């Protein structure tokens, strides 16, 4: 159990996880759309930028304790 | 243009299946059946989709000696507008953007796409519209940025008085006549911009290069 992140978003709640460093973020990610009610191809999970995927694992990208990941919802546009 | 082969693809791809299919994987996106269902006539397309794209012409130019490029993600400039230079300040890490030749920055006004091209080699920034509007704001915005970037990454101020910004007019470069191909402009207008091409399209080529762009997604390759 290694890292801590915080989760924030725009109309979405700030969140702390508690990851393991190898564990891909999928669970993360998922945990964090039903604590919203919000559906899991909703929103995207930017850190620093760099979209997070499901596969990836936070030694992989190098995440340090506290990060902040970061919550935004699919745009459209016509 | 295309094949049976292909057309078949395409439409497989395009309905039938499962919402959330994985169809393509790169560059650290997952496209999914109803992200490319976004492709489909009418339908305005997700970010997803140029955000896919717009990488697929950094690594078009990379093979055919194309001026350097760089993509920002069509979220770069909500949040940048949103919190100013230092809420994006790390988004554009391994990478020092005076080093390429060509920066497209895809600006997601409301329930609408347009794009920026920033071009270091002609210090100048254009802005397309495919519906007509003026980018004047979303210029000097993203120019302030750039000097901020120089500042913090370079440690160089610009010199601001030798860039130059102009939004192209409707009769400059090709409009929409639907209202939901901007997205499909803003993903050509790169195309073309990146290449020196200069801009022979017109409405009516769109709904091709829609069908089209689903094959270069799948097969993560060009045409």
């Amino acid at each position: 159990e290694y890292i801590k992140l915080k989760v924030i978003g725009q109309d979405s709640s700030e969140i702390h996880f508690k990851v393991k460093m190898t564990t891909h973020l999928k669970k993360l990610m998922e945990s964090y759309c039903q604590r919203q009610g919000v559906p899991m191809n909703s929103l995207r999970f930017l850190w620093e930028g760099q979209r997070i995927a499901d596969n990836h694992t936070p030694k992989e990208l190098g995440m340090e304790e506290e990060d902040v990941i970061e919550v935004y919802q699919e745009q459209t546009g016509g | 243009e295309l094949t049976e082969d292909m057309e078949k693809e395409i439409s497989n791809a395009l309905g039938h299946g499962p919402q959330d299919e994985i169809l393509s994987s790169a560059f650290k996106l997952r496209i999914t059946r109803g992200d490319i269902q976004t492709l489909k006539n009418y339908h305005w397309l997700n970010d997803e989709v140029i955000n896919f794209y717009m990488n697929l012409l950094v690594e078009r130019n990379k093979k055919q000696g194309y001026p350097a490029l760089h993509v920002f993600s069509t979220f770069f400039y909500p949040k940048l507008k949103s919190g100013g230079y230092q809420a994006v300040k790390r988004w554009t890490k391994g990478v020092n953007l005076f080093e390429q030749e060509i920066i497209l920055v895809p600006i997601h006004r409301k329930v609408h796409w347009s794009l920026v091209v920033i071009d270091l080699r002609k210090k100048c920034l254009k802005y397309l519209d495919s519906m007509g509007q003026k980018g004047h704001r979303i210029c000097e915005i993203l120019l302030q940025y750039l000097q901020d970037e120089s500042k913090t990454k370079r440690n160089s101020d610009l010199n601001l008085l030798e860039w130059t910004h102009h939004s192209m007019k409707p009769h400059e470069i090709p409009q929409q006549l639907n209202g939901s191909d901007s997205g499909m402009f803003t993903c050509k207008y790169a195309d073309y911009i990146s290449r020196d091409k200069p801009i022979t399209f017109t409405q009516h080529q769109m709904p091709l290069f829609r069908k089209k762009m689903v094959w270069e997604i799948l097969h993560q390759q060009l045409l």
